[PDB]
């Protein structure tokens, strides 16, 4: 999904505050 | 390790990171 989709990249590579905060 | 404002987040780390980035004590 949207979260799992980003989660995959966040875990695989990582994510910045910008990408993460945009989820709230 | 510091604040998850630009690192690898897996599952539980991802969710807590979302919270943390947005405030930490939001949910």
């Amino acid at each position: 999904d949207v979260l799992a989709g980003l989660s995959s990249s966040c875990c695989k590579w990582g994510c910045s505050k910008s990408e993460i905060s945009s989820l709230c | 390790r510091a604040a998850p404002y630009g690192v690898r987040l897996c599952g539980r780390e991802f969710i807590r990171a979302v919270i943390f980035t947005c405030g930490g004590s939001r949910w």
